[PDB]
């Protein structure tokens, strides 16, 4: 019974708390990164323009 | 009639040597082929004009086509006869019908309505829709849109709330405009057919704009309707319910016109200026203090990654007053409509509901339904973590309640029009399975007159 | 030219959306209000080159192009400040918003429209204070009018004027009729009860004061745990649907300030329709006056022009700082700075400038700083050497709720109050969405000092205990998320309870409830003591070998009472003290 | 002779340029005499031909062309340096700002400033005790050093800042600190917390400061610190005084110069931040330490708040790059309840070595800090992978080192912003948290010090 509650808590741990962290972190980083590739664009545009 | 194009650089055009040339102009190139394309001044400065042509510049001369200004913005010829007629995204008859003879023309950005003349939204809008009417109240002159997902149904939602919806004690002098944005032809067909089948047409006014088609004339269709729509309703006295679909196909338009136009992207590549160009077309809708009809309307949009974080969702949130949200978990379990009421809001409900609007018990079975069919909800939430041992026995209840909620109340098909006090009448019928000792939303009046 | 000469016309040379660009207006200056194109529409000079000059229009600017003329005016974006502006509705430049439906017969605003601020034709009965012969300078105070029923017009010196009194006398005037003459070093200048004022420039002060006095809103989550002082600064940003209106509507209604100026910056039409019709039918049953009779409003709609967000930012905060000058403590809301800084950036674009921060300007955050500085508790000018003060709230509309974006960051940079908003606590009915986790006040401590002064109890103790077991609670919470609640301690099962009473007794509050509307200082101390009490007196019942489950079952009746303590009437405040000896008492017989 | 032209060609933002101009040189300060009267102090930022740009510190708010004129004064922004200083408080130029006396300039100085020569430098090494075991001990302050805080909005930095300016003194010595301080458009709180307490202490008496607030125009800011750190050289080189020159806050510094920047169309870096950032942080915080054969020094503690707590920032990445490490206060540690709340870790002494040991403070610091900071960092991610899962799941030794990690916290580093511990007391609390762990665990202490003193 202890080694299955044991198993219990890092099943929820993971499920609940370590995956959905990892998941739109990654999110946050995908957006992020996509963010400044269209900074760094917008840029040199304006540079190219000067 | 100036025969001076300067410039052509893709999209944009710059035409010299002019006068008397305004900002936003609507402008119109005649090419050396006799053909014709309509325009738009975008910026006017000295002699000089940029334009945007909406059909292209593809194959067109600069030394042999001439541009004429026609010193007025774009612009929508109305009418009563407008009803019964399908138009495009730019007011064009496509339904083989007599061209319209327009009472007026009029800007369809329009004007804006001096806030202290404006009139609080008021009255009940029928839906058909339970999970709408009860919960989640339309009122006459509110902007309430439906937050969908690729996939989803919102287009059958979208139909039958167009030719359902209807209110109460009033004859003829209620309309649906219908305006549809960049989407397939056979999602148009879909909506056109089923108007006239029902007979939704002989009450509504069509903007039927496609996906191939310009991605201007994609920004102009919705204010295209709703130019049409406070005709209607401010100058013809009616009660206008404007449907709108899929505004997410609007703001990627306007998205790929601003990277056309140079402009610095915004938030997730979005203009900058995405929530303003949001409000004056959701900003419309409303009331005005003497007079008689009204603008309500009701966009659709479909969440991208279903993230209601994604600009389109959130920016609407912000200017909307409420929300309706379809969710894949209701639509895996075929509930018809997929309305998740948990999520979902209306927040000028009040103002359609209670006494001589709906049964005086609208407001008290609402919060009874909704806080309710939440413990359901977060009971059946336990029973899959904690197993089926870890509810008490009073939370076998509320599970069973919102499953019935869901299957019965909530689910109701795409083709059944439920009147308003058939809805009430079923929702005190799911209360009825709950012990009375708990409904303390509710007081001891209304228990005992309605409670079965 | 022909024979004739007049005032220097300008010429427009190109239009860009709300920038527009005139040539031959060299005679202006920069910060100078102009009437742009035929219609002439309201404009003001940001930028020159030469005689060329950049132009902002407030204003629509469809249908205007190149070879229309512009005509300055010759001053700043100025307020009009004087007997009249109390109770009424202003746009974005201070036009009167129900004038303007009369004068063009209209239901929809239009363009090009003049519409002096006030009423220059009312006639209002001035009453001297002074006596003739006396020094004055900025700041003083000659006389008053009775604008309301409570709140006087204090008709002061303007400022850059310093002389002697040589004629005044009361009676019933205009705006325009002089009232007093003052004998200056330059000669005799005639003084009106209406002075105006440039709306970028801070109204000037003697010095700044330490904001230490704690705001009363009635709201139980803010005015405990997280305070907004009298000259305090507040944050609210939240996501969509997080009820913002709400909080706010709250403030304005409850607060024990003398005048509050709403701005509705860039929002939803409605909601200032929502305020003209719901403010002059919330009676004080006290002062007999509404809402509307201390309310300033300034109206900028979301599809109003964009660049009139900045102005009614900068017309609040002005009128504000004039009230604040006659000794009068005010609150300026605005709703939303978000709104305003997107008008920033809109400009920002159309300038070519670079930006800094997604977008916006580089000039933003101090734009903002600039603006939470002009608030705060003044001594005003004069020899009187009043005290006055400036409370700000203002809303922020975060993208996706996500407040690292520049506009919370840089209003949390000088700003001392955070007030989160939650939209998982907005879809869980817990109103106010006040996420009190993330939430803070830097005012927390003095605020604390200044309540257990005032009460003459430990409440600050109060307050940091039940904070204490708020957040217990949230680390308890984590662990029955992974190990479920049945493994915690009778201790730590205790605390989740003594929270969620905190929560639920406590912390929801309904805004449309008439009792729950606003809860006294005095009857949300006695609330808290005896939500904290049931903690302590079940806590030391524990440590006598008490179970929880006895506990729980056993004060189902007077757990309950707590419950409903919050819709108890502030004449019966007895009923809710006497639950603390209820509570020991009932805990004593399941003791036994 | 006045130099003077009126003819100025365009006026944009903080911005000004000034057209068939003559003898102009670059970095000129200059004065722009409005067609009101008023006069509106700027600098040279670029000359080419017979034109020239400016940046007015006070804005171009209500200007009109034609009438306004600009006068060039034939020489930089220099500041009047007095001892008569002491004790008084500046605005951003270095205009009285409490209403006083008129001060007499001993000198002018380029608020530039020089360079000090590297072999003329003395390299700063004497301890400073801050009273803050967290810092005395782990990441140790000397005289000359420049050590910034890192903090964020809603944190107590101006505490911490303000604590050390009252503790701070070095051993065997009667000397105190000419305390410098520069205020870079703070609130008036901000500015009135610091104002209130030097005069608690007196230390008002023993202080300058030049102060620029959220209201006061943002171009100033950007003259602000080098006006500061003129006064500090001088007071330190040519008064032979010990200087700790405090400067809050550094990001509203950094915003400025984009602000200007932006205004310019210069080529933007990172988030429109120029391409100079680091060489202009640079040639403040290089202007402190020691110099050989004088007897005063500039001490250095600078205060920046992290732009959304990120310190992959530029503003606070760049100046970790130049300053001598930094003092991290995190967001978790202060709701907590840690006073002060600085979380070890991340933060650095670049000049703690040779300020500590024999003689200086104790022959155990070095010892021990090793030993204090590896079992923290292994003690707070046993404290992590316990909250996670569970107390149960994780090492008999492991579970030891989490109960060092919150008792560390709780009593080694939090000690209150009124609390000033001798180094003695600091290292002997060190060794108390040293002892709840095994013996044989302690491997970056040699037998020799742990016989000494471990109990």
């Amino acid at each position: 019974a202890e080694e299955i509650e044991k198993t219990r808590r890092r099943v929820n741990a993971l499920e609940y708390m370590t995956i959905p962290q990892l998941e739109e972190t990654i999110y946050y980083i995908k957006m992020k990164l996509e963010e400044n590739e269209r900074a760094e664009v917008t840029r040199l545009i304006k540079v190219k323009n000067m | 009639e100036y025969r001076t194009i300067k410039e052509v650089v893709g999209p944009l055009m710059a035409v010299e040597k002019v006068s008397g040339v305004k900002y936003e102009e609507l402008i119109e190139v005649r090419m050396q082929n006799g053909e014709i394309r309509r325009g738009q001044v975008l910026e006017v400065q000295e002699d000089k004009a940029m334009v945007q042509i909406f059909e292209g510049t593809s194959g067109i001369n600069l030394k042999n086509s001439s541009v004429r200004f026609l010193g007025h913005p774009l612009q929508l010829g109305v009418s009563e006869d407008m009803i019964g007629r399908v138009f495009d995204g730019l007011g064009r008859p496509k339904d083989n019908g007599p061209e319209i003879l327009p009472e007026k023309y009029l800007d369809i950005n329009g004007e804006v309505i001096n806030p202290i003349a404006r009139d609080y939204p008021d009255e009940f809008i029928q839906t058909g829709i339970s999970a709408i009417d009860h919960l989640n109240t339309l009122v006459r002159g509110q902007k309430l849109p439906v937050f969908s997902g690729s996939g989803l149904p919102h287009k059958e939602l979208a139909a039958q709330i167009a030719r359902q919806a209807t209110v109460l004690d009033s004859s003829d002098d209620f309309a649906v405009v219908f305006a549809a944005i960049g989407i397939t032809f056979e999602e148009a067909e879909f909506f056109m057919e089923d108007f006239r089948q029902t007979g939704a047409i002989d009450r509504s006014v069509m903007f039927m704009n496609l996906a191939n088609d310009p991605a201007i004339e994609r920004i102009a269709t919705p204010r295209m309707a709703l130019t049409a729509a406070e005709y209607l309703a401010y100058e013809k006295g009616m009660h206008v319910l404007v449907i709108m679909t899929d505004m997410t196909n609007y703001a990627e338009a306007l998205r790929e016109i601003s990277a056309a136009r140079r402009e610095v992207p915004g938030r997730r590549g979005y203009p900058g200026y995405l929530y303003t160009n949001l409000a004056t077309l959701f900003e419309r809708a409303g009331r005005i203090r003497g007079l008689k009809g009204s603008v309500t309307q009701i966009p659709i949009l479909t969440m991208p990654e279903d993230d209601k974080t994604h600009p389109i969702p959130d920016l609407t949130g912000y200017i909307t007053e409420g929300q309706i949200i379809l969710t894949r978990e209701l639509y895996k379990s075929g509930i018809q409509p997929p309305i998740d009421v948990l999520p979902s809001l209306s927040r000028l409900k009040d103002k359609g509901t209670g006494a001589g609007k709906t049964r005086e018990d609208h407001a008290a079975t609402m919060n009874q339904l909704f806080a309710a069919y939440a413990q359901g909800k977060q009971a059946k939430e336990l029973a899959v973590v904690l197993g089926e041992s870890a509810l008490s026995d009073i939370d076998k209840i509320y599970a069973k309640f919102a499953e019935r909620f869901e299957n019965e109340y909530v689910n109701q098909g795409f083709y059944t029009n439920r009147t308003i006090t058939e809805t009430l009448d079923l929702g005190w019928e799911l209360l009825a399975m709950l012990p009375r000792t708990e409904l303390k939303r509710i007081k001891d009046d209304l228990l005992d007159k309605y409670l079965p | 030219s022909s024979g004739s000469s007049g005032m220097q016309i300008g010429k427009i040379i190109k239009v860009s959306g709300p920038l527009v660009m005139a040539e031959n207006m060299s005679e202006a200056s920069i910060q100078d209000m102009c009437l742009v194109g035929d219609l002439g529409v309201i404009g003001e000079i940001i930028e020159m080159r030469q005689d060329v000059a950049s132009i902002q229009v407030y204003e629509e600017t469809s249908g205007i192009g190149p070879g229309e003329p512009v005509r300055s005016t010759g001053e700043a974006l100025s307020v009009e400040l004087g007997p009249g502006i109390i109770s009424q509705m202003f746009d974005g430049i201070q036009r009167p918003l129900d004038t303007f439906m009369e004068v063009t017969q209209s239901n929809f605003l239009g363009r090009g429209v003049q519409l002096p601020a006030l009423d220059h034709e009312k006639q209002w009965w001035f009453e001297a204070t002074i006596e003739e012969g006396t020094e004055v300078s900025a700041g003083d105070i000659i006389g008053y009018v009775d604008e309301t029923k409570i709140i006087q017009h204090k008709i002061m010196v303007p400022n850059g004027i310093k002389g002697t009194v040589q004629k005044i006398e009361s009676g019933s005037f205009t705006i325009d009729d002089p009232i007093c003459v003052i004998e200056t070093e330059q000669g005799l200048k005639e003084l009106t009860m209406m002075q105006k004022w440039p709306v970028r420039r801070g109204r000037p002060i003697k010095q700044k004061l330490n904001p230490d006095v704690p705001m009363i809103t009635g709201q139980r989550v803010i005015d405990t745990f997280f305070p907004v002082t009298k000259g305090g600064a507040a944050a609210v940003p939240g996501p969509f649907g997080a009820g913002k209106t709400v909080v706010q509507h709250q403030i304005a209604k409850w607060s024990d300030v003398d005048l509050v100026v709403y701005v509705g910056c860039g929002e939803r039409g409605n909601e200032m329709t929502d305020v003209v019709n719901e403010f002059p039918e919330l009676i004080d049953p006290n002062t007999g006056e509404s809402l509307m009779e201390r309310t300033v409003l300034i109206a900028n709609t979301s599809n109003m022009p964009v660049a009139a967000r900045e102005a009614s930012i900068y017309t609040g905060i002005t009128i504000a700082e004039y009230f604040r000058d006659m000794g009068y403590d005010v609150a300026i809301m605005a709703d939303s700075t978000s709104r305003w800084a997107e008008a920033l950036r809109e400009m920002s674009g159309r300038l070519e400038e670079m930006p800094g921060d997604e977008g916006y300007p580089a000039y933003l955050g101090s734009r903002l700083a600039e603006y939470y500085e002009r608030s705060g508790r003044v001594i005003a000018l004069g020899s009187d050497q009043r005290e006055g003060s400036i409370t700000a709230i203002s809303a922020v509309s975060p993208s996706g709720g996500d407040i690292s974006e520049p506009v919370t960051q840089n209003t949390l940079r000088v700003v001392k109050v955070f007030w989160g908003l939650d939209s998982s606590l907005a879809q869980k009915r817990h109103f106010p969405s006040i996420n009190w986790i993330q939430s803070y006040s830097l005012y927390s401590t003095e605020v604390g000092r200044y309540m257990d002064q005032i009460l003459q109890q430990d409440w600050s103790d109060m307050v940091t205990e039940g904070m204490r077991i708020l957040q217990e609670e949230e680390q308890l919470n984590e662990i029955v998320r992974l190990v479920g609640i049945d493994s915690l301690s009778d201790n730590d099962r205790l605390t989740l309870e003594v929270a969620k009473s905190i929560r639920e007794d406590y912390l929801q509050q309904n805004a449309f409830d008439d009792v729950d509307t606003f809860t006294s200082r005095e009857k949300q101390f006695n609330m808290l003591k005896v939500i904290l009490t049931f903690g302590k007196e079940a806590r030391k019942a524990l440590s006598l070998g008490a179970y929880f489950n006895e506990i729980m079952e056993g004060t189902v009746a007077v757990r309950e009472r707590i419950s409903r303590s919050k819709y108890i009437p502030e004449e019966e405040l007895a009923k809710i003290s006497s639950i603390n000896e209820e509570i020991k008492e009932t805990i004593q017989l399941i003791v036994s």
